[PDB]
């Protein structure tokens, strides 16, 4: 507590001094090995260096499993297949196996040679003194009463109109910039000038467009469509089909533009062309308005589903279901695809079908609902 | 020549000059935190949080977050030609074409579930310990928040990569539950996507929250989390010496210094072994998202999966007030914040109801509380029952039940299983108590039985304390603490002859180091009694 | 074999096991 | 000091009070007004209420000039074009002159009403007091000696191989996945897949592949690549010319990819077809071993300049200067683009050229020099 | 009826006792400063790297860094199908297709 | 553009101390190549305002 005491004071008793400024008292530290010829401390200094070694020799082995290592991808039916299968797994018992061996032989030095040490400390917490609650209050109020700003009631209130009608004026100026507007009128569809959640793809363009049930090649988007004749399925053919304009095609830059804005950027576009057996034909409901969307067992529903919206591919030929594979919805393809089980709550979408002059799949047009999953706007 | 003796002086004498950091140095290398395993708990969502930000810095210098169509042209074979996004090529060419950038790849998912996972594991020793009661309240809150931002931070981090897995929950969360919302649902998806789903602006939107604002978010409510526990004086159990204005652990500078560092290097040793054995998520099976196509299902990652649940446990219930429609997807969106404000809330819930509103500092033994210890476990079943709900397409194809059958007992379960789980553990909890008192008053049950000269089979209880003239014990008084219940925890199993596993050291230096290990376990033991006697 | 299912399994029962069970040897039992 | 004494102490005895412990001491403090109606302080309080309502009105403003002004970009010969022309002025006079206002009544506030102070706070720096170094250094080395780290020579030698070869495997882990080889044969040249910087889009694929000099036809994004006959230009040409595979056309997204590559993504391609004026041929002097890499009074030298690679263009009609615009390069054009002036102390690549049999121009090959700016492996 | 004043001293002693920053915050705002000129200059580089990040969040809610390549097909009318990396389209998107976003990005360069 | 051409593909191309090693490191191969401004980008918004903000 004096310089004439601390020239001669000894290293445990300045760190006794040093706990009694604080709090702290160590109440019990004894060293861990006070037998000095031992023969047990020298194979547990091994013990922990073991460990520190096998963190050295870890090391410089990812240092050569990264550098001397066929990292390079190799196919499934190549030869050094099996060898790059063991390039990521060697980055990993090698870097994670150093650390966690001088994680091991860090904690057995604090388990094994650090001394054990139990202290304890009086935590003054819950309740300031009245020597420091007191100043305080005593600094804030005068600072705010020396202001001499509650006696003035006109910039006091001129100030909060004024950082009210700034603080409108930012939030409007940082949020305002992204509100978009949802029914602006962008598609320009037969009826002219839509909103985006009206139209599908499926919407004619004019009076007479005559939309194709074109199925894909496989791999839709970069594939070339082809026009579907109604004898190409069976019996639960669910192919899916995609509105092909009749005058897209593909082969040059300029319409292929028109095929990746259909699916890859074109939601809502796919249907499914189911074609019931003729053998069950009586057990078949129409919905009310949609009493002649079919031509003769292909019926047309939509692949996007009526909650939130994943496209629902499995068809399970035996019985006609729709089931969806995000939260599965199971819609009864025999009855409108009503659904008969999941949390969907309404029908898909059924597209109009009617054969062309030449024998190709036709759209009578598009559908009655949006085929959206149920925007708060939706009639039903 | 080094010396590493003068210069480590000379140099501390000129930070202790410029700078006078000894004052405030001593005040915080002199910090006692308690030694308890539950007490690391909350590192390991550290520990996981800083190879976030390591691993993290490394592939964000690879990623292209764009959604331009661009063919592949690389090295995988089976995507070749394909229409994909720039984010799923730049996600292909981490996992291909850079030396060891799987692996920084599949670290960086790995630790994204251990920073998700530790922080439930940290939540339960918080909410069953009684951590959050009166000092601790602001630091529950400020803590339930990097829950929530940890569910969305890692949604919006596997949502980069635009896979076809990947891209159908963003379908599902972000397009279907964030358009049926009543007052606007419409409005706020064209402010979050630009324009109708997809679009081309989510995916560098899901970038930038990402990378910049949720974790300069996180990484800002830790540094607000960790000083609200670094100068409010850790919360201990009790215990010996433990007596509600103490703090009887360990200092800074030897120990935890040392165990807390030691232990960073073990739980990134964990993640560099499960980013190099285990596959996390390979996006390369599943393609590239396209609207037409989907995988065999759709599921989030464990963290995620409760709202999934969620979704698939509500049946088809809508409500069409006007000419306008209330959708299934919005009972989830109001059950999930309403889930999240029971949680923020919560200890202002409980001192409403109990009244509870005086300065704690010992930690309760989630034994002693046996409504929240039930209320908890409530919440836990009902939590690993919404996640396994979601996870029905592989209960149904791997465990051969149904598809129909698991939504019912998921349907009939949300209402039963969180109702006989409050029941059984509100009744463990009791029956545990009864259990640390039938150790005070008769004694730790020894197994031993002595046959008496009449018959009388009888048990040779161990007393814990002091005898009368008659053979009973005198009971001791309960105090939070945990009681030892078998007999070789006090020490009566022995030591087996020291020297290695295999050839025995010479029984001299035996003797000499078990006689200091009964003077080193009995001075400690006459340390924590000789300052409980000063207390009190 | 792959999805967020069997990542789920494998991080508690491997993972945090792993990270608990060290837990439990560094830290003491009071 | 004490709570007896804490009950009475005046607002004004707790801040000296809350100073002595803080070392503060305010000298001097005195309000700004001590005269209680002055009818000048009437006129300053509401000088300080002006600029705060100009912030409050303003800043409203800033929130009627963001949604109610015609923000929609209008082209140049339009009819609202100078609404648009106010658009963003309007959004800086108005949230930019609310806060600067605001900022001004809160200066004029503090100036004016809250009183002035003169504190003086004694800074207690320089060196800590000697009971706080000695328990610090007596702290650290204890848990050093104490440690009994300094004794035990295996354990820390092996920690710093083990930290060492963890150290040294992260930093080539983390640093050697973006480490790339610029000498691993990538383009497939004739003379057998020379590497990149030795190939300039000008080197033939082939023997005979005759590379056109064909120019641009403007905007040269989607435009397809004219030939150009030796004739075309009469004198002082400046024609910008590329290389055409001879195979590409125009139209089909196939054959468009190379043009992408071709200017976009393909740097050290465009050469200048200089033609020089027939009156000057004298004054011209070949380079050693670019003899005869010129047909009729044409030149082909490269646009990317021989130092840092900025594409030099400007022509100088009068006196044959190559000046660059990035750093003033000034090569001349007589005398095989040798620099003249600025920091490039190398000539520019000249490409030859020979006449087809058709009649249009042909790149005999690649230069001889690479054309890019002095890398570190270069030949010359 | 609000009275501001019993409500902030109830809110002053709950935080006075879930924390104690009674000494520990009068030593900071007793903190003196010197009054010059001169010793506001670094206050203006602090005061303009926090409008580098509010106007750099805002700014990057609208910017698609990538190099990608494609045609304009926007609003400008110059630079009508001209090829262009995405870098620059949606810096052309900041500056013409977003309403008040000129604004925010030479407020952001200044 | 011109001026990352002449600065960091101009600079960095003739550092003699280690060569045009570092210009396939900071670029991921010839000038413009595809992944320079996703890495200007990445520095600019997170790692350089990061140790910025950190000093
Ligand atoms: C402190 C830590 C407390 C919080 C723990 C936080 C970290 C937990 C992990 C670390 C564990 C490591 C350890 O063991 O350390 C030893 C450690 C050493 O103690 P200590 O070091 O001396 O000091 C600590 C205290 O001093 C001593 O404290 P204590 O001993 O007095 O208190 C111990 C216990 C307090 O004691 C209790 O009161 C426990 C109450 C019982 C709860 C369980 C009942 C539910 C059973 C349902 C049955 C259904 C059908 C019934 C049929 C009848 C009708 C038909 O702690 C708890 O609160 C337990 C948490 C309750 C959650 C249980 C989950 C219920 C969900 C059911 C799943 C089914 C749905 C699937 C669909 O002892 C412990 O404290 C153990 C901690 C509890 C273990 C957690 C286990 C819960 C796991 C939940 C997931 C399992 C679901 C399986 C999925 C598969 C589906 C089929
Ligand atoms: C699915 C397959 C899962 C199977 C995998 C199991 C593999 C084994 C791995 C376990 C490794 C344990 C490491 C820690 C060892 C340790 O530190 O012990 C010393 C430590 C200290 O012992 P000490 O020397 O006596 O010190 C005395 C102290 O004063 C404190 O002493 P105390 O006596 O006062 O406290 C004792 C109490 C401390 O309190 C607790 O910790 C409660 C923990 C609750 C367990 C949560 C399980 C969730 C149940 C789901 C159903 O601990 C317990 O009694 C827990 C019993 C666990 C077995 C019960 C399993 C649930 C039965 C479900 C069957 C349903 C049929 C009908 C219902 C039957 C009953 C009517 O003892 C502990 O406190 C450890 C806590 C044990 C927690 C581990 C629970 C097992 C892991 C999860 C089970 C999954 C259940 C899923 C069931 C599926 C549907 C049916
Ligand atoms: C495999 C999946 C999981 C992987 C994770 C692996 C790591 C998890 C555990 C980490 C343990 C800490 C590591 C450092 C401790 C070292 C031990 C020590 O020196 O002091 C003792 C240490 C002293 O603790 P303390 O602080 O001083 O105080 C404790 C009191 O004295 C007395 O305390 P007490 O009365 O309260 O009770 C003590 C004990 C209660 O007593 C016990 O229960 C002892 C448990 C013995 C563990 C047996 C091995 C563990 C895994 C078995 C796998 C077998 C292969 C199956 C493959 C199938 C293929 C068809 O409670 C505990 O110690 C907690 C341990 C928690 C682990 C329980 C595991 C639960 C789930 C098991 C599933 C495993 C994942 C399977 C996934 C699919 C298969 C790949 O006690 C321990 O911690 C014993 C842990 C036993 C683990 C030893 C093996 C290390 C694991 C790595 C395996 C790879 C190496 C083997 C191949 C190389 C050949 C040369
Ligand atoms: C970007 C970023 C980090 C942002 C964070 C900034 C931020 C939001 C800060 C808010 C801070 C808040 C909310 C503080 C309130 C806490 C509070 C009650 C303060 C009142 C102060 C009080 C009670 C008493 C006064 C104390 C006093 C007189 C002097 C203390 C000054 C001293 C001695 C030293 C300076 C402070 C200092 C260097 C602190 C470092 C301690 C920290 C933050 C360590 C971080 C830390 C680490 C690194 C761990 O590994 C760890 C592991 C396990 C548990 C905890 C921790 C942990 O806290
Ligand atoms: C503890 C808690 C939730 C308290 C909240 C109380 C409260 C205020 C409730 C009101 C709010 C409400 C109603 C919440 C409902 C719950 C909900 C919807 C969300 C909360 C989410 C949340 C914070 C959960 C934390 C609880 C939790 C899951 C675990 C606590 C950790 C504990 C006690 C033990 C872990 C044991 C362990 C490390 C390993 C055991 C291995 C096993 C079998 C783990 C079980 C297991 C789990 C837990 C998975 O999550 C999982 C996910 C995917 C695949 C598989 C598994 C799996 O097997
Ligand atoms: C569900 C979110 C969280 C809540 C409610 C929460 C709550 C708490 C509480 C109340 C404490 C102090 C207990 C005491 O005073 O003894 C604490 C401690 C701590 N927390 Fe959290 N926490 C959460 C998440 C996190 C996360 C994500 C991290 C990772 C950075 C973290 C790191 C820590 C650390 C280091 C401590 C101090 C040591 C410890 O007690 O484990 N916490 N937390
Ligand atoms: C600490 C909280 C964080 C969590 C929970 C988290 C989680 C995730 C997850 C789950 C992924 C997907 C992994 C995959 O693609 O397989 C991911 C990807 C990514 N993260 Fe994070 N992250 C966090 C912080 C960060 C930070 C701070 C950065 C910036 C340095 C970052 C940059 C990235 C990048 C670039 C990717 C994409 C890489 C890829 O797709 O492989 N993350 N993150
Ligand atoms: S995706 Fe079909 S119900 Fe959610
Ligand atoms: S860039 Fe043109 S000379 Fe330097």
């Amino acid at each position: 507590p004096t310089d004439a005491e601390l020239a001669e004071m000894s290293r445990e008793e300045l760190v006794k001094l040093g706990g009694k400024i604080d709090g702290v008292e160590t109440i019990f530290k004894e060293p861990r090995w006070p037998v000095p010829g031992t023969k047990a401390e020298k194979r547990t200094e091994r013990l922990v260096a073991y460990w520190l070694m096998l963190g050295g020799l870890s090391g410089l082995a990812l240092l050569l499993v990264f550098l001397f290592w066929p990292w390079e991808y190799q196919p499934f039916g190549s030869e050094g297949e099996f060898l790059y299968s063991l390039a990521t797994p060697l980055y990993g018992l090698t870097f994670g196996l150093s650390i966690l061996s001088i994680g091991i032989g860090a904690v057995l030095f604090q388990k094994k040679f650090i001394p054990e040490e139990i202290s304890v400390q009086d935590r003054h917490d819950g309740r300031s003194p009245e020597v420091h609650r007191k100043t305080v209050a005593a600094n804030l109020t005068d600072a705010l009463e020396g202001s001499t700003l509650k006696r003035r009631k006109v910039i006091g209130l001129s100030l909060g109109i004024g950082l009210g009608a700034f603080g409108a004026g930012t939030l409007v100026a940082f949020i305002g910039g992204l509100i978009k507007n949802p029914w602006k009128p962008v598609v320009p569809t037969a009826e002219g000038k839509k909103a985006v959640l009206w139209t599908s793809g499926w919407t004619p363009r004019f009076k007479g467009e005559t939309i194709y049930l074109a199925r894909a090649t496989g791999r839709p988007g970069e594939s070339p469509f082809v026009k579907m004749r109604p004898e190409d399925i069976d019996a639960g053919g669910m192919e899916t089909v995609f509105p092909w304009r009749e005058s897209d095609g593909d082969g040059t830059t300029v319409e292929s533009e028109h095929k990746l804005t259909e699916i890859a950027m074109g939601v809502r576009n796919p249907v499914m062309l189911i074609r019931i057996k003729p053998a069950d034909m009586h057990r078949v409901i129409k919905r009310k308005g949609q009493e002649s969307f079919n031509f003769g067992e292909l019926f047309a529903y939509t692949k996007v589903c009526s909650h939130l919206g994943c496209p629902s591919s499995l068809y399970e030929q035996q019985t006609y279901r729709i089931l969806c594979p995000c939260h599965q919805s199971q819609f009864d393809a025999l009855e409108f695809a009503k659904p008969i089980f999941g949390p969907a709550a309404r029908a898909l979408a059924q597209l109009p079908i009617t054969i062309d002059e030449d024998g190709y799949l036709v759209a009578n047009g598009d559908f009655v609902e949006p085929v959206g999953p149920a925007f708060w706007e939706r009639k039903s | 020549s080094p010396d590493f003796a003068k210069l480590a002086a000379a140099q501390g004498d000129a930070i202790d000059s410029r700078y006078h950091p000894s004052a405030a140095v001593r005040r915080q290398l002199n910090k006692v935190f308690p030694t308890h395993w539950s007490f690391l708990l909350g590192e390991i969502a550290l520990y996981s949080f800083i190879i976030l930000l390591l691993t993290g810095v490394w592939l964000t210098l690879f990623f292209d977050p764009s959604m331009a169509h661009v063919t592949y042209d690389g090295v995988y074979q089976p995507l070749r030609g394909v229409q994909m996004s720039r984010a799923y090529e730049t996600a292909l060419d981490i996992s291909f074409e850079v030396r060891g950038g799987l692996f920084v790849r599949q670290v960086h998912h790995w630790a994204a579930l251990m920073f998700a996972a530790s922080i439930m594991v940290h939540l339960a020793r918080i909410f069953f310990t009684g951590a959050f009661r009166r000092p601790r309240e602001a630091n529950w809150v400020i803590g339930s928040l990097l829950l929530i931002l940890a569910m969305f931070e890692g949604f919006f981090g596997y949502s980069l990569p635009d896979d076809l897995l990947s891209g159908t929950g963003i379908r599902a969360a972000l397009s279907g539950i964030t358009m049926g919302i009543p007052v606007i649902g419409t409005w706020m998806h064209w402010a979050l996507f630009g324009g109708d789903f997809p679009g081309e602006i989510l995916i560098p939107r899901l970038y930038a929250l990402h990378i910049l604002l949720i974790p300069g978010i996180i990484l800002a409510l830790i540094g607000a989390h960790l000083a609200l526990v670094w100068f409010q004086k850790h919360t201990q159990f009790p215990g010996p010496g433990r007596t509600e204005t103490n703090v009887v652990g360990v200092r800074v500078m030897p120990v935890f210094a040392v165990k807390s560092g030691a232990f960073f290097a073990m739980i990134t040793g964990v993640l560099g072994l499960m980013g190099g054995l285990l596959t996390i998520n390979p996006i390369w099976n599943l393609g590239p998202y396209k609207p037409s196509q989907v995988s065999a299902g759709s599921q989030p990652d464990f963290y995620m999966m409760w709202t999934d649940g969620l979704i698939r446990l509500w049946p088809a219930w809508e409500f069409y007030p006007f000419g306008h429609t209330i959708p299934q997807g919005v009972w989830v969106a109001v059950g999930m914040g309403l889930v999240f404000a029971l949680l923020i809330a919560y200890p202002f819930i409980e001192k409403k109801v109990t009244g509870d509103d005086a300065h704690h500092n010992l930690l309760q033994r989630p034994r002693d509380v046996p409504v929240r210890t039930a209320i908890g476990s409530m919440a836990i079943a009902l939590y690993l029952l919404l996640t396994f709900a979601c996870m029905n397409d592989i209960i149904a194809l791997k465990f051969h039940i149904s598809l129909n059958a698991t939504t019912w007992i998921g349907r009939i379960g949300m209402v039963v299983l969180p109702a006989i789980v409050y029941f059984v553990a509100y009744r463990w909890a009791i029956s545990l108590q009864r259990s640390d008192r039938e150790v005070l008053e008769h004694g730790v049950e020894t197994g031993i039985i002595k046959r008496l000269p009449h018959g009388a089979y009888v048990e040779l209880h161990q007393p814990l304390g002091p005898v009368d003239e008659h053979g009973h014990p005198i009971p001791l008084e309960y105090a939070g603490a945990p009681l030892p219940k078998r007999m070789n925890k006090l020490g009566s199993g022995g030591a087996p002859g020291t020297g290695s596993f295999l050839f025995p050291d010479p029984a001299v230096e035996h003797e000499a180091l078990t006689e200091a290990a009964h003077a080193s376990e009995h001075k400690s033991l006459t340390a924590l009694k000789e300052h409980q006697d000063r207390i009190h | 074999g792959f999805g967020p299912a069997p990542e789920g399994m494998a991080m508690w029962i491997i993972g945090m096991v792993a990270a608990i069970g060290v837990a439990m040897w560094i830290g003491s039992r009071a």
